[PDB]
């Protein structure tokens, strides 16, 4: 029994659900990406992933057609091409290379960003839908304020009446507790996975695989299902440790810590090119980002989970993320993509990648790209701007 | 009018200068307000002056170390100008983190601009919630011990609550210029629309209601005016770049009402009456409406928009698009379609604060005043 195809077959399921549902006449959802899913798997609602759907879509190259046809539509190239695709999704009435029923109902967290709040905006105006709001304020200081906490947890309720008016059910927090339980070991084995390439020289798998079992921890978090797949991925992933093997290809002559997300359209193409100079991602923040820890039946604790996920904290944290990402991942170098999509992690890139620098004494390098807009990337100059920091790198290997 | 507009002339020109004469005049301190809303109240209450800040006609190079070419053109300004020291007179400024931009140029002030305390302020989404207003109210709570710890000394209960009446009292004011400049269109151009407005950010706003209330009464002595060219609603972050507003003029088209953050958004909803005071501003909070930055997913900014269009019989609405501006780029479509289904035509312009060439504000402006017949 193969991880990956327990994993392919995982994903492909939670779609098709979703479409038996609203065959049947039972709600569906669309959620961001890292929203309190407890919530409506206390009610066993059908929840899909516009983020998720909008990276396959780009991976099997068909997000630009969709991109066109919101540009048409009079919304600007500045957008987030996420929410550029699924615009294009919806006016188009779905797609063939991933398709996905239209919602009834939204849920939208913005600790990932505040650009999810006016993309559910639109949704909900455009399709006359409910739209919960769990708003997660930024955290300038190094903890998450009481006033946050309370205002959070008072979210949580308000979230839980109008799921019981959609699903026409009453919540049970006997099944709740289920949920937390679930979910909390479901964290655990996400952070546990992918943080193993860090102790490990070589690592025991490619770094790009990572993004393909981010797809699990975001859209089926609290389900008994991902408990065992990830089982049965961590077994294949020692077994390598163990004897040598990994999915990367050739010796690992170089570690490093990629920022960003990468760009779906031409992942095929970026895992060749660093293969090709020995380069492999054996530090990332990733593993972080879906731990979400907390004690059961603990809504204070639930509420700090979700409101510090590392694209919410105070500059000082973030950098701290990516230099404990570097030196416990005994990397060599970092390699930032500046991308186009994400204002968030872009404006704020400069400063952090000089910090990092300056504490970690690493060289890094970068490029430009997005995760889903092909327009934006261009290959030639992602092998020149690599081939520089392994330069760079090999000359500091001398003694 | 001329003793008037050329004092809010003095002060919109030399902002700085009028920043030093408060200061020696009464011994005490500025602090500065960035887009969109900010508590001025508060900073009123404790005798300082609230000075806005929105930018301004720059070209990058400083700022170039901290952001890329595609953040906001207006942002891309307040991090150039701060970084050049403009506004070094100030001894702390708010930004509130009402957008992803916003957010992150707080987060690089911090390290930018070291020596001007910056003080974090972000509202809540869900701003109709009771749970939403507790929350607003404890930021409020913190905005002002931080203010208390700029200036020295506390910030009584009772003078938040005089600031308060004060400044109902300027919108109120404003509100009431709005109609007598509907009413002799000819002569306040559009140029003299947003002096007047515009002059409000740079002086203490009792000292501001006497001056248009006194232009308030120049007007109404003379007689109505029925308009000799096409009139528009303005609508977007701001629109107040000397160019602009002379294309306008230069159409024979006049500015009779505007959705515009930097005029109307700040003075079409006045603060709640209530025995707690920060209890009173958080309320304001609650009741914006028409608003990008302020959520809704009914999004009932196009048809509040069709309301005041069809009250003035206004001819178009013209999109002053702020470059790069993702919270107004999401509005745009559903906007526009709310407003060309009740028969109104619209104009889309950039506005772009780096520039040296507005020729396509020119040229789509004189083809939208010719498509109006
Ligand atoms: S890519 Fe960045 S901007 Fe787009 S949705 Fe994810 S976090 Fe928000
Ligand atoms: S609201 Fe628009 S114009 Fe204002 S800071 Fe945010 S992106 Fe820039
Ligand atoms: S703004």
């Amino acid at each position: 029994k193969e991880a990956r195809v327990v994993i392919n077959d995982l994903l492909a399921e939670q779609y098709a659900n979703a479409f038996k549902a609203k065959e049947e006449g039972r709600p569906v959802g669309w959620s961001t990406s890292v929203f309190p899913q407890e919530l409506a798997e206390v009610f066993d609602l059908n929840v899909l992933y516009p983020e998720n759907q909008a990276a396959g879509v780009a991976a099997k190259k068909g997000s630009l057609e969709l991109c066109e046809i919101a540009e048409s539509k009079g919304y600007s190239i500045d957008l987030c091409a996420y929410a550029r695709t699924n615009f294009g999704l919806l006016e188009n009435g779905g797609c063939e290379a991933l398709d996905m029923p239209a919602p009834d109902f939204l849920l939208c967290c913005n600790n990932i960003c505040n650009q999810v709040i006016k993309w559910y905006e639109n949704i909900s105006r455009e399709l006359d839908i409910p739209l919960i709001m769990i708003d997660t304020t930024f955290n300038n200081e190094d903890e998450v304020t009481q006033s946050r906490i309370d205002y959070i947890k008072a979210q949580f309720e308000e979230a839980i009446k109008q799921l019981e008016i959609i699903s026409g059910k009453k919540f049970d927090p006997k099944k709740f507790e289920e949920v937390m339980k679930i979910s909390a070991e479901n964290g655990r084995l996400w952070k546990y996975s992918m943080s193993l390439p860090a102790d490990s020289s070589p690592s025991p798998m490619n770094g790009f695989d990572l993004f393909t079992y981010m797809a699990v921890i975001v859209c089926a978090r609290g389900k008994k299902e991902t408990t065992e797949a990830f089982k049965l991925l961590i077994e294949e992933l020692e077994d390598n440790m163990k004897t040598g093997k990994s999915s990367f290809r050739g010796e690992e002559k170089y570690r490093i810590m990629m920022e960003g997300i990468p760009c779906w359209p031409y992942i095929g193409y970026k895992m060749k090119t660093l293969a090709k100079f020995g380069v492999n991602m054996t530090g990332s923040v990733y593993p972080h980002a879906w731990a979400l820890q907390y004690e059961v039946n603990d809504l204070d604790g639930m509420a700090v989970a979700y409101s510090t996920m590392f694209n919410n904290v105070n500059l000082d944290r973030m950098t701290k993320y990516r230099v404990d990402s570097l030196v416990e991942g005994k990397c060599d170098g970092a390699f930032y993509h500046m991308n186009r999509s994400c204002k968030l992690m872009s404006l704020i890139q400069y400063e952090m990648q000089r910090r990092a620098a300056e504490e970690t004494g690493l060289p890094y390098a970068g490029f430009d790209g997005d995760q889903a807009d092909p327009r934006a990337f261009t290959n030639a100059q992602f092998e020149t701007r690599i081939q520089g920091l392994v330069e760079v790198m090999e000359e500091r290997k001398k003694l | 009018m001329e003793a008037i507009l050329s004092k809010m002339k003095e002060v919109v020109e030399n902002p700085n200068a009028a920043v030093k004469k408060y200061k020696s005049e009464t011994g005490k301190k500025a602090i500065g307000c960035f887009p969109v809303y900010c508590p001025e109240e508060i900073i009123h209450a404790a005798g300082m002056l609230p000075v806005g800040i929105w930018g301004g006609q720059t070209e990058l190079d400083l700022a170039k170390q901290y952001f890329p070419a595609f953040a906001c053109s207006i942002m891309q300004s307040c991090l150039e100008y701060g970084l050049k020291g403009a506004y070094d007179e100030l001894s702390g400024v708010i930004i509130p983190g009402m957008c992803d931009t916003l957010i992150c140029l707080g987060q690089n002030w911090k390290s930018a601009v070291p020596h001007i305390k910056y003080i974090s302020l972000v509202h809540p989404q869900n701003r109709k919630l009771e749970a939403g207003v507790k929350y607003l109210i404890s930021e409020y709570k913190g905005v002002k011990r931080e203010l208390e710890e700029i200036c020295g000394y506390e910030i009584e209960e009772a003078k938040i609550h005089e600031s308060i009446e004060v400044y109902n009292e300027h919108r109120k004011t404003m509100r009431d210029f709005v109609e007598v400049a509907y009413k002799h269109s000819n002569t306040i151009k559009p140029s003299i629309r947003s002096l007047v407005i515009k002059s409000g950010f740079f002086m203490r706003k009792e000292e501001h209601t006497e001056l248009v209330k006194d232009l308030i009464a120049k007007l109404n002595a003379m007689p109505e005016e029925v308009c000799s060219g096409k009139k528009v609603l303005l609508t977007g972050i701001l629109a107040d770049s000397k160019d602009i507003l002379d294309i306008l003029e230069d159409n024979n088209i006049s500015v009779v009402a505007d959705d515009l953050a930097q005029e109307t958004r700040q003075f079409r909803t006045d603060v709640p009456a209530g025995d707690d005071a920060l209890e009173r501003l958080a309320r304001q909070w609650s009741n914006i409406e028409g608003c990008s930055l302020a959520y809704d997913p009914k999004k009932k900014r196009g048809s509040l928009i069709v309301d005041e269009v069809k009250k003035k019989d206004i001819d178009g609405v013209i999109f002053c698009m702020m470059k790069f501006c993702d919270p107004e780029e999401y509005d745009y479509p559903l906007v526009r379609k709310d407003i060309e289904d009740s028969g109104i035509p619209t104009l889309y312009v950039e506005i772009d604060q780096q520039t040296q060439n507005n020729e396509q504000a020119r040229t789509r402006i004189q083809t939208f005043a010719e498509m109006m017949s």
